[PDB]
């Protein structure tokens, strides 16, 4: 099987070529490969991970919806940025959104995302967790534009993506094209999974929760787009291409550098959305992924390499703490609670190697020691433990 | 549909981490029992169940999930989280068990409660969903209800009679409403004695 697709790692059109893939599934996340559900075996963008197909009236139907179908399983279909109406380019659409968000479930699952875990798959395989609930794949789906999003029932019912045509240039900019939304509707699944146990889907719906969610979402996209050459210095927007805004969509790049971004901790206090919210967290845990690179390297293959379950490098590194720390984290969790699940799945992993790593990106930011959570005063604290450096 | 952000629910459990786990104890096995023990430690008068949906991480650690329960209820917002190291010790744990004065089972006993329609309605209204309400109830497999005769959601709502914690601590009666309007996928905690007070609006649907 052929994808013409942009690779994983090319955030958006602007950052490379589309190249022809074969069979780009995890032989041990993908059972089935991509385009089987072990029982049925599919010509089209629809398997054990997910079901994708366009959705121009925007109703709830996906079943019987449209998709490209190719008997040689050559999914290679015409797309150019300059292409209108985007309906002209729907196969390329569906395509490219169902490659991205079926690597994605290859990654999470071999970074522990699994069934047990309450991961989003058809056929569970007998591996424990709830199946029937691969992911809803909507590509230019007709109930918005300038967005996207993502639903997460509890495990054993399927996720809800639906993606939007963008309208702030000329011409409509397709968002199943931007690897970082389509990675930030997905991760929305996976942190509303993993917190509070595969059966609690209320985990992140507190305003900071929340908040830590869109943080989270943010992140994971931001720390997949690495690439060869990326330095601490490096900074990054979101959506920026879909929107066709200078900065991107949030209030300041991603950056080590707080002149370029200012956010921290006691922010917060005067902020009442999760979007503005989730910019800070995301912040926080940029902080935390560079000192765990300037640590331990940062690994350009698409697949980390595991060392007794351990990545070894710290951009993988950085991503598996973060899932692991949504696995410890209460219900409903406050960025403090948040923090210490990460030291904590350190802790659990690696033994504490990175205390001061984590501790240090936290504190730089105003979650440090001290740091308190109230609703509306929060205290901020740039300190690190005695001993822990 | 209001602005939906007025009614999140609150953010007051508590994360107990692996060194004040260690700290805070009293100075193979199977993880499930040693989980339960601890949250008997913990929380002596709670009632509670297991949620089945337990497992060993890649890391080692397992995940136990709790939920209190009160006169064969679900509290619905009262949750324990218990993590369990390799070792088979507590590793960390997170709960937000209520530890108040428990009601009375009567108004359950003698149904003094709204009608699941009723809170329906309530909700429709309350939070301007563009749903059609001239509904019917039936029942399913305890205390829980599917609403026939709804336009404008994806499936049939739901409902289902739990207590929940309110923000002044204190516990409500109350109908969860599912509504799924695809915009918007809601849980909503809407009382089932005083008033039809909204306590809560959970949604499935993020950005
Ligand atoms: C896990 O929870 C523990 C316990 O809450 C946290 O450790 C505690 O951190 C606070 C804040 O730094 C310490 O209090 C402070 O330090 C001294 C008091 O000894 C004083 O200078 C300050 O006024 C303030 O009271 C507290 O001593 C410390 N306790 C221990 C055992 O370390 C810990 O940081 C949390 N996070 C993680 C990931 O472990
Ligand atoms: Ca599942
Ligand atoms: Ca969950
Ligand atoms: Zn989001």
């Amino acid at each position: 099987a052929d994808y013409q697709v942009y690779a994983w790692g090319i955030n958006d059109p602007t950052e490379g070529e589309r190249t022809v893939i074969k069979d780009p599934w995890d032989s041990v996340a993908s059972e089935f490969t991509w385009i089987s559900d072990g029982s049925t075996n599919y010509t089209t963008s629809r398997g054990n991970n997910g079901i994708a197909q366009s959705n121009p009236s925007g109703g709830p139907s996906y079943l019987n919806n449209y998709r490209p179908s190719s008997s040689s399983l050559s999914f290679k279909y015409p797309y150019s940025v300059s292409s209108s109406p985007p309906s002209s380019y729907i196969d390329a659409s569906i395509i490219q959104l169902f490659y991205t968000a079926n690597i994605y479930h290859d990654l999470l699952y071999t970074l522990g995302f699994t069934e047990k875990a309450g991961n989003f798959e058809y056929n569970t395989n007998g591996q424990g967790g709830l199946g029937n609930d691969y992911v809803i794949l909507n590509a230019q789906d007709g109930s918005g534009t300038n967005n996207a999003n993502f639903a997460t029932p509890p495990d054993g019912q399927p996720g809800r993506m639906r993606m939007y045509v963008w309208t702030e240039s000329t011409p409509y900019r397709d968002g199943s094209f931007e690897a970082g939304i389509v990675i930030h509707e997905y991760t929305h699944g996976l942190s509303n999974r993993l917190t509070g146990g595969p059966a609690n889907s209320n985990c992140l719906n507190a305003l900071e929760s929340g908040g830590m969610g869109e943080g989270w979402s943010d992140f994971m996209a931001t720390a997949i787009r690495l690439k060869p050459g990326d330095k601490r210095s490096t900074d990054y927007t979101m959506g920026e291409w879909a929107s066709n805004r200078a900065g991107g969509i949030r209030q300041y790049p991603y950056s080590t550098s707080l002149s370029t971004n200012p956010l921290t901790y006691t922010s917060v206090n005067s902020l009442n959305a999760v979007h503005a919210i989730g910019t800070v967290w995301a912040s926080m845990l940029y902080e935390v992924l560079w000192n765990l690179i300037d640590k331990h390297g940062k690994n350009d293959a698409p697949k980390p390499t595991l060392r007794d379950g351990v990545p070894t490098d710290g951009k993988y590194l950085a991503m598996k703490l973060v899932m692991d720390g949504m696995a410890l984290q209460p219900c409903n969790p406050n960025f403090v609670q948040a923090r210490d699940a990460i030291l904590d799945a350190d802790t659990a992993l690696t033994g504490g190697e990175n205390q001061c790593e984590i501790w240090t990106a936290f504190a730089k930011r105003g979650l440090g020691a001290g740091a308190k959570y109230s609703s509306r005063n929060r205290v901020g604290s740039t300190e690190v433990p005695s001993g822990v450096c | 549909t209001v602005d939906l952000n007025a009614f999140r629910l609150k953010s007051l459990a508590k994360y107990v981490n692996a060194t004040e786990t260690v700290i805070e104890a009293p100075s193979p096995q199977s993880y499930v029992e040693v989980a339960t023990q601890h949250v008997k430690m913990i929380a002596p008068d709670a009632t509670f169940r297991v949620v089945d949906d337990h497992y060993v991480g890649d890391n080692g650690v397992a995940h136990v999930h709790f939920r209190q329960t009160a006169n064969g209820l679900d509290i619905d917002n009262a949750d324990f989280n218990v993590n369990v190291g390799k070792d088979g010790k507590v590793f960390s744990y997170g709960n937000s068990f209520y530890t108040g004065q428990i009601p009375s089972s009567a108004a359950l006993t003698k149904r003094d409660f709204s009608d699941p329609v009723t809170a329906l309605k309530g909700t429709t209204n309350t939070l301007q969903l563009p749903i059609t309400v001239d509904s019917a109830s039936s029942e399913s497999t305890k205390e829980s209800y599917v609403f026939k005769g709804v336009s404008g959601t994806v499936s049939d709502p739901k409902a289902k009679l739990v207590y929940f914690v309110k923000d002044d601590g204190t516990l409500a009666l109350a109908w969860r409403v599912e509504t799924d309007i695809d915009s918007n996928w809601l849980l909503t905690y809407i009382d089932a004695k005083s008033g039809e007070e909204i306590h809560g609006v959970v949604d499935y649907v993020a950005e």
